């Protein structure tokens, strides 16, 4: 008896990656400017970073989900309507988006999902999409690591009055995951 | 998880005392033992005293067999080390650790300490 | 439409489901795998592994090359041990830094034997005996060669063969051992004894080492998946 | 994890014969393949599949260890070393053999530990690599471990007890003069670039402390030979010259 | 005749067991500060505890379900958006949290659950999670009982200006229950 | 998607409901089960087994050892009782503490026949003549043997069996009896009676008791489950 | 519950001999397996598994009642006690048998209640065990019920009438003098330790006051015997002399 041991079960489990930061002023907020880009990466938190560490390589089915939380900043009575939200995977490697303005914006190639706020949060299936056989946990030769492409999110509602500050928080589940040599766990802090 | 403080460390005198103890953390002393080894400057670790808590016999170290002394309260958590009679050469880093039990042999003690240096002879 | 029923559950995500999603990339050329060599179906395969321990962990000797070395020094013929571990493969600073202990930090139950090998790296030409005890979880921790000796032991000839693999059979109350930091968990008792005294040829340092294995057994397996990070 | 007695001494010797090369092993017998797998196909053949023996280096009391690289050490080789530059691609798997001979008045213990992909010391996650091309690779010679790897942490953040996870044997000198590693060709692809990415790492650390009686040799060799095994390269490229 | 009268059918039944409260201040309310953690009990509910009393031992699928309800304390015309909760079943004897902000709270191993308020109440199935063969109703030798793990509850959303007092109230069916030795029950109060 | 039609009940939740849920620990190792002797099917069950009946609730005896102890006194040949108690097992304070009383405190309704065995605890050497009986649903207690003789009875013979067991027959109008606390719900009438006066050997203390059990039958049921604690 | 009638007086004897050990018993018949189970398993066996004799008890008008611990009560039993002693696990069914004898002139009924995790007073629910480890076990001599366990609440804060539920006998004065209970191992686990927790409660009440004629014995005896069946430990750990 050892099921609940195995690779898959190891690792069935949704992890916290990030927390994006977006808002939605009536002025300028450039900041955020209504959107945030992150660079899909593990190794921004650790519980799921050293997980995938006992091993130096692995493919992996990654199952993506966005909870989306919103809230008023200025002590205001002010009101808003239900807003939506857009979450773009940008395939490895391609354009990436500055402004919340620019072409880019259409991706007529990338995906692009909207999300209405209040419902069940947000869900994208991306295949192993490896450059190599597998992907380099720890890498060797002449960092990037291998890349899983980025992430953008944008109100697209239009400016309204009462600024409304939002947190798309990402999790990520890898499904049908194999992995190949192991090196002894990373001791100390990252 | 349990992080002993050796206390009691000072610079005394040749034919003079020095009392010396730890405090427990993570359990409670009472079911380790506790004991010192006295690493000599540029030499290996060298066992001085042991001593049992929930079953109290004690052992010394034959090179300050009589004259040396070790001494538990599992009730204030805390172990007893009486030194007596020291001379120049029990000038070392002073270290209390916790084993099973109760036997000087470098080891077989788990939780060290930070080390406490007894320069006996510090007149000249 | 059919008639439906929205139910308790509805609109929640749990972290730990198992339900199907829209695959954001359609028809995408995935690149097929290569048997690279050294797969891994399971954790508990990891602790199958032997693994080194680092048996001396004093204040210089812990986090540096000589706490895996278990020194054979030159004192008295009292019984007093030549290594003490306590089988408390988690409550225990020791056992837990090995791979097996390692795994054994993301479970709350562990269960089956297992086996310390030792590998003595003394000058062939010397000789002894030793002997390495263990002692079932409860007993007051043998400190004479003679209670030692009355527990589950082997006696290892350093002269004629250079390793020792002692399995610790699961002698244990419950179905699942506890993995977690308890009072006093039980847990057996590996320790060397010097059944004689080091004979030594000619002029060979007169002081050499042993170093320690520690290794899980196919009938060991862990549940109910816990952990932590910082 | 290489819990073995063959004999002890010495019974007989059998000499491996590949191509133009010679070795005559201590025996032949206890030889570890990794991770259980025989190198294998996915063009100097039998005339390029001959073990070059590399430089010896010196096992003295104070020694904190050494390493090399594959391909890389193998660069300056023959009929390897060719093929090797004259291709953009090339894999191939290794017999590794480390000879470490002494007497019945020696003692210690050295660990050959093979490891796959195995980068050094650079604690910079946020970037691997980063030791200039020269550093990381210096070829034949071999680098060093100390006290730039760190012998403990096998110059890489990991603790050393563990090292044993990866594919090894250990050269015992009361039981075993020889460790023999077969070890097949590791990497995320099919086939890659020999010059730029490294395959293996050969790591021989102290595992014991090396000790002799009175008075005798200050200290003792140690040797390795490599032995490349179905070995491929593509495509027949430029011959400049 | 007797079905209604069957162990199953005996207990089929979910009650209350306890009500934990949190809020969502814009300010220093550390009582709740958003969090409230529960340990995992019958017996702080008399109905359910008695009704599990008159047998010794007994092995159950437990299932539980969320009602969550808020409203607005301060007598003002402020708003706020639809909130989202977290609640976590911290699997028996595993890391407890405290602050809302900590470490723990990202939970690589143990199971959370996310709730948008406005749907159908949250509800999820924990298997017999014994560690022995079955739970001690009473235990004799040398309370903490059985254990059946903690759970944790925070609202998500972050400080709004208008402060907001929830209440999410726990409900046990044991499911697929069966029981032991049955020893006489206990007439008095607990 | 499939269409679909959202009707009335949706979001809501039913206490009372069967719906499956999403399993929090997907793949646990669950401990098995291990046949410990006295599992329990139904609650009915319960009853079946006999139980004591605190026959003396007088204000010094209830809610003490006495409360279950019925002592043959030395009275008048006054075929004044011997005990009487009301079969209204809920309605009445002294049924409704038993095993029995205690089930029937968790449904609305019951049907079947109940057994009133009795221990004769006397010296051995004493003897005399008791009689045990009912009278069905309705009746005015039967004050008088001569009365208590013409219902559903048993002679009972001290000197012979010092146990005596008297089924009481389900005899009621309705298919389930209400076992609620009605005006006068009826009810049997089971009730001991001196058929003779007791004959005492030499010179025993002249007093002893008599224990009673209750117990349901095969043919006891139970509907609507109702409740109440504080 | 225990509404039989086997003869009243004296019929034949027929001894019970387990090795070393020869109880003559009353008859033999009439004798209560609990929940319908016999012990079985799951090494001094025949040698050990014979009836010990705890200490005989007096029962007098006053008498209160008495209690006892399984495996506790046999802890200083030869064979069993060593057993149980040396190791950290052990399961075991008994044999329970109490003889209560008197004449056709005495007056009575104790009750023979076995029950399982037998917790003894202390209403802290929101703590149970509480009386120390020496108290909660007094071996062989037994503990005392009073009007510290509660006669009519059979020390655990549940009416005594309702204590027909765990498996018993009764022994009435009249009909029976002996009382014979076969207990299997009852607990949560498979297999668990012995000196920490205990298994049974053998429980004896006063059922019916103890009423002598004119005047003959002040008092009268009961006796307990109990036979550990089918009884293994693990494993053999230390030998501690």
């Amino acid at each position: 008896s050892r099921s609940e041991s195995s690779i898959e079960s190891f690792f069935a489990r949704g992890a916290c990656v990030t927390i994006m930061t977006v808002d939605n002023p009536a002025s300028t907020t450039n900041k955020d400017k209504l959107f945030a880009v992150w660079k899909i990466t593990y190794k921004d938190t650790v519980q799921l970073r050293r997980k995938l560490e006992f091993f130096t390589y692995s493919r992996f089915d990654m199952e993506l989900t966005f909870v989306v939380t919103a809230n008023f900043t200025e002590t205001n009575n002010g009101h808003a309507l239900n807003q939506v939200y857009q979450i773009m995977y940008v395939p490895p490697g391609a354009p990436v988006p500055e402004k919340w303005d620019d072409y880019t914006w259409q991706t007529s190639s990338n995906p692009s999902i909207f999300y209405t706020y209040g419902t069940a949060p947000a869900r994208i299936s991306v295949p192993y999409v490896g450059i190599s056989n597998a992907y380099s946990h720890f890498y060797d030769g002449f960092a990037s690591l291998n890349d899983f492409g980025i992430l953008a999110v944008r109100v697209v509602n239009d400016h309204n009055p009462t600024k409304v500050t939002s947190k798309i928080r990402v999790y990520l589940k890898p499904k049908h995951i194999r992995v190949w040599c192991p090196r002894p766990p990373r001791a100390v802090a990252y | 998880q349990v992080q002993l403080q050796e206390s009691g460390g000072g610079s005394v005198q040749p034919g003079g005392s020095l009392t010396l103890s730890c405090a427990a953390s993570g359990y409670a002393v009472s079911r380790y033992s506790m004991g010192w080894f006295r690493q000599a400057p540029g030499k290996e670790n060298e066992g001085v005293a042991a001593i049992d808590s929930s079953g109290v016999g004690t052992t010394y170290a034959d090179s300050v067999k009589g004259r040396f002394t070790i001494s538990r309260d599992n009730a204030k958590d805390t172990v007893y080390l009486r030194m007596n009679s020291l001379k120049p050469e029990d000038t070392a880093i002073y270290y209390c650790a916790s084993g099973f039990g109760l036997s000087l042999s470098r080891y077989t003690y788990a939780y060290w300490g930070q080390g406490t240096q007894v320069t006996v002879s510090s007149h000249h | 439409g059919l008639p439906v029923m929205n139910t308790p559950g509805s609109n929640q995500y749990l972290t730990a489901d198992n339900f199907q999603s829209p695959c954001a990339l359609p028809e995408f050329d995935v690149t097929p795998p290569i048997d690279i060599p050294g797969e891994v179906k399971n954790m508990m395969e990891l602790a199958e592994i032997d693994t080194m321990i680092p048996f001396d962990l004093s204040a210089t000797k812990k986090n540096t090359m000589e706490m895996y070395r278990v020194r054979l020094s030159d004192k008295p013929h009292t019984d007093d041990p030549i290594l003490c571990l306590s089988l408390s493969p988690a409550s225990d600073p020791r056992l837990s830094h090995t791979m097996l202990g390692e795994i054994l930090n993301y479970y709350t139950h562990w269960a089956g034997s297992l086996k310390f090998t030792f590998l003595f790296c003394g000058s062939m030409m010397a000789t002894g005996k030793l002997l390495v005890s263990y002692a079932p979880p409860g007993a007051d921790p043998p400190k004479k060669r003679k209670e030692a000796m009355l527990g589950t032991h082997v006696i290892w000839d350093i002269g004629l063969q250079s390793s020792c693999t002692m399995v610790v059979p699961w002698i244990s109350n419950t179905t699942y051992r506890q993995t977690i930091d308890d009072s006093f968990t039980e847990g057996g008792y590996i320790s060397v004894f010097y059944q004689t005294r080091i004979v030594v040829p000619l002029s060979t340092p007169r002081e050499m080492d042993i170093l320690g294995f520690v290794s899980a057994c196919n009938d060991f397996s862990v549940r109910l998946l816990r952990d932590t990070t910082h | 994890s290489p819990n073995i007695e063959a004999c002890g001494y010495s019974d007989r010797v059998l000499q491996l014969t590949l191509g133009n090369s010679t070795i005559t092993t201590q025996e032949a017998a206890n030889s570890v393949v990794a991770y259980g797998r025989w190198p294998e196909y996915l063009e100097p053949d039998v005339a390029a599949c001959r073990f070059y023996t590399l430089d010896t280096v010196s096992w003295t009391k104070e020694s904190r260890g050494w390493w090399w690289k594959l391909p890389d050490a193998l660069r300056d080789m023959g009929l390897f070393g060719q093929n090797m530059y004259y291709h953009y691609l090339g894999r191939s798997g290794y017999t590794v053999h480390v000879q470490c001979n002494a007497s019945k008045f020696h003692q210690g213990a050295l660990g050959v530990f093979a490891v796959p992909e195995m980068c050094l010391a650079g604690d910079s996650n946020t970037t691997t690599m980063h030791t200039s091309y020269q550093n990381a690779n210096p070829g034949e010679k071999g680098g060093t471990f100390t006290g730039c790897p760190v012998d403990y942490l096998l110059g890489n953040g990991t603790l050393l007890g563990n090292a044993f996870v990866f594919p090894h044997q250990i050269i015992n000198l009361r039981t075993n003069n020889c460790a023999t590693l077969v070890l097949p060709y590791v990497n995320s692809l099919s086939i890659d670039s020999m010059v730029k990415h490294n395959n293996w790492g050969i790591a021989i650390l102290p595992l014991a402390p090396l000790n002799f009686a009175s008075e005798s040799s200050p200290e003792i060799p140690i040797t390795l030979t490599i032995a490349p095994m179905c070995c491929e390269f593509n495509g027949l490229r430029n011959i400049t010259l």
